């Protein structure tokens, strides 16, 4: 099941983490600076699988954007790609344009969106549409 | 048509010289240096003539800009050929320094030949189609500058806005440009007149056009009825026998509350023979500077619909006390984050029929910035 | 300063 | 010897990399970037080495620059490479910035060939023959750094000043140079130490040489006793309770009264807990710092065998008063226009043998100028 | 300032 999710810059600035079991903060943010060691020194050409420890991380690029995500051992790794990938093409087809301060202003609407289809450690919600449709209808009403 | 061209620095020698005619000789070159730099008699006409011999005569920095011929043609057009000299020059080698001028032997001969033949000036025309941007983006900046002569009984003697559209587009592709404001002439607002850039085509008037590359100028206009005032300003004097002045400035804060001012500037006027100023501000610094015969208020910033006010001592010397000092208008200098015009932007109607991609892929920014004009306000 | 459109 | 050679920005960003040696690996430019800049320990040594691998990093601007090697090498010729690397650099192009050290891919490339091989540096010798003045002219100028801890019980903890020699010669020739001061060790002073030049010949010891052509540095010299000390600082600390400080701070100006001082700046130390200081300077101006604990009096020009202090109320906030403020010593930094070392030129002997000119010819301009280093006075 | 050596 999902441990724990990272969205993170080149320089390693903090935007967004989403834990699901109990942690501490000093741990938190130490994990946070090696990760984000781990993950920056990588490129384009290499396996997007690494395994450390007892964990294993997946994580891919959008122009400037780290993506990490943070599961258990035995869990089904590349269905976790794609369903990041379908969380980037929603994002980008929510906005008409996806950027950084989308992210910086539109924080509780990827909240929203998340708990939407991510609860528990576990996908919730997969089809695109219907995504699109509760979207609509929740941004409506006050 | 134009034969000799010459430039000269503060110094006064000459730095470069190139004539196309046969008419112009040196005697032109040392009587201009002689009777403009060298001569005494400051009050002048911009252009003059002697002997049959007409010389055009503009100083920026330092350095003077000579132009000299027989016939009569168009002031003007020359005037502007003088001035996109100077700006290309700028644009070549940024500050004009007369090292800079002189480092440039080469750009000089070349520009001059190929710009101007025997004073003969020789140079979609704004934007090519191979432009692309993945992020299409565009700012909007909006100056306004206001102009006021306001009298000492509460009435605006005169008001007048020049206004200039500065935007910076980034986007992809042939975009075709919908500019949509309040030109009802409900919010609304008239546009006493207006000049465009070459791309705006005639066919409520709207803008429809395709835009340069990057940044430009899509249109020059001119506003004077319906200006929203930035500022009032309450002048006070009284005279105390013949040692001192009592004069206490207000100004009105004509704009919204939730509006900071910034860079906040009140100039007071002193006579001369002012002995001495004593400086009172519960908002800002205030200082008195006796050499300008002034007083200096400055406010960080200060808040719309507020007053503000400095109380002021100024002690007089002695004098000829029969002639009266004649007050000069109280000066404030300013800059707005809105336009004092009032215009809206409806829209900007921008698309790509060529290239596949929607209005909702534009980035379009806007922001509005008033600066000062001359608000002087008589007393 | 700059306001969205 | 030195194989890769990396060099970042502030940002963290490799900017220009080459490498000499099959050694080196991205490995190491990698752990450079998080072992430095990413990491929060910031207590380290100028030099670091991890698994067997030396790195080098020193900053200037916002610039990295990192050596990597394998081998026991000494250090200072490595270091004096890299001074002559940024210093070429900043005579190329002025002022060391990004995009400036951007723009000259060619000049590096080029010069990494050329000035260094495989980890190897490569690169009369001073002036050349053809070196012609017509008006044969020379400036000095006298540089002395002054350096002092001062006790608060009135007596000089340390004192030592590091001076070099600064001269501006325009000669025609091959002059021949013989430097006369007071060497005695009647005027005369003590040479401490002393380091010169490549033109200096050994052979009271003179300094006989050719100078080389324009601005140089002819010695290097170090002196430590017998220094005239420029000021005198009276420090007076009063406690009241335990809410306010009375501090007034009395400085002597220890040089001749014909002599004006220039830009005097005094730093009085404060506690943190300071709640508020009201100034009082009779010359110049006084200001209040809370945030830096400090109290700014600034002096425009005082005299020599004078006097100048500032009345100080130091209001402290109540606290842990039991940890008593450990009191910094009292900084001024400041300007004087004469050597505090006390050096007299008695000549410079300069020759043309070649030439059929005489000294007379020679325009000698001499001229003092000395800086504060670090002048500190206990309280 | 500068002086006349």
């Amino acid at each position: 099941m999902i441990r724990f999710i990272l969205i993170q810059n080149r320089a390693g600035k903090t935007r967004l983490a989403k834990w699901y079991m109990q942690f501490d903060d000093d741990e938190k943010q130490k994990l946070i600076e090696e990760v984000h060691a781990v993950v920056t020194v990588r490129d384009a050409k290499h396996t997007n699988f690494v395994e450390f420890r007892n964990f294993k991380i997946i994580y891919r690029r959008y122009a400037g954007l780290y993506f990490c995500i943070c599961v258990d051992v035995n869990d089904n790794n590349l269905a976790y790609l794609e369903a990041i990938h379908n969380f980037v093409e929603v994002l980008n087809e929510y906005f008409h344009n996806v950027c950084e301060l989308d992210l910086v202003f539109n924080f509780y609407k990827v909240y929203t969106v998340v708990d939407e289809m991510f609860l528990a450690g576990e996908i919730r919600e997969t089809s695109q549409t219907k995504v699109l449709k509760q979207l609509l209808m929740l941004q409506s009403l006050e | 048509m134009i034969g000799g061209l010459f430039i000269y620095n503060h110094k006064g020698e000459v730095l470069i010289s190139r004539v196309y005619r046969d008419d112009i000789g040196r005697n032109a070159v040392d009587a201009f240096r002689v009777n403009v730099i060298h001569a005494r008699q400051q009050v002048r006409s911009p252009v003059t003539n002697i002997a049959r011999t007409s010389f055009f005569h503009v100083k920026r920095s330092n350095i003077w800009l000579a132009a000299v011929t027989k016939q009569n043609v168009n002031a003007a057009m020359v005037f502007e050929f003088l001035y996109k000299m100077c700006d290309v020059m700028a644009a070549y080698f940024g500050k004009i320094s007369e090292e800079n001028i002189k480092n440039n032997f080469v750009l000089i001969y070349e520009l001059l030949d190929e710009i101007l033949d025997f004073g003969y000036p020789q140079n979609i025309g704004w934007r090519r189609e191979g432009i692309k941007y993945r992020r299409n983006e565009l700012f909007l900046d909006v100056l306004e500058s206001v102009n006021l002569l306001m009298s000492p009984q509460g009435q605006v003697l005169s008001a007048h806005v020049s206004g200039r559209v500065v935007m910076k587009s980034y986007l992809s592709g042939m975009p075709e440009c919908k500019f949509g404001m309040n030109d009802k002439i409900k919010q609304s607002i008239a546009i006493d007149d207006c000049t465009f850039h070459q791309c705006v085509r005639l066919s409520e008037r709207s803008i429809s056009f395709i835009p340069p590359d990057g940044e430009f100028e899509l249109m020059r206009y001119r506003t004077t009825k319906d200006i929203i005032l930035p500022f009032r300003v309450i002048p006070l004097v009284r005279e105390v026998g013949r040692t001192k002045l009592e004069v206490k400035v207000v100004i009105k804060s004509n704009f919204k509350p939730s509006l900071l001012a910034q860079k906040i500037e009140v100039r007071i006027p002193t006579p001369l023979n002012t002995s001495g100023v004593q400086v009172i501000c519960m908002k800002g610094k205030a200082k008195y500077k006796a050499s300008e015969n002034a007083i200096v208020w400055k406010i960080k910033r200060m808040a719309g619909m507020k007053e503000s006010q400095i109380s002021a001592e100024i002690e007089l010397l002695p004098t000829n006390d029969k002639k009266k000092w004649a007050r000069p208008p109280i000066s404030m200098n300013f800059e707005v984050p809105f336009a004092p015009s009032g215009l809206k932007v409806r829209y900007l109607k921008v698309f790509e029929p060529k290239l596949n991609y929607s209005d909702h892929d534009v980035i379009k920014w806007v922001r509005y910035i008033g600066r000062s004009g001359i608000y002087e306000t008589r007393c | 300063d700059y306001q969205r459109l």
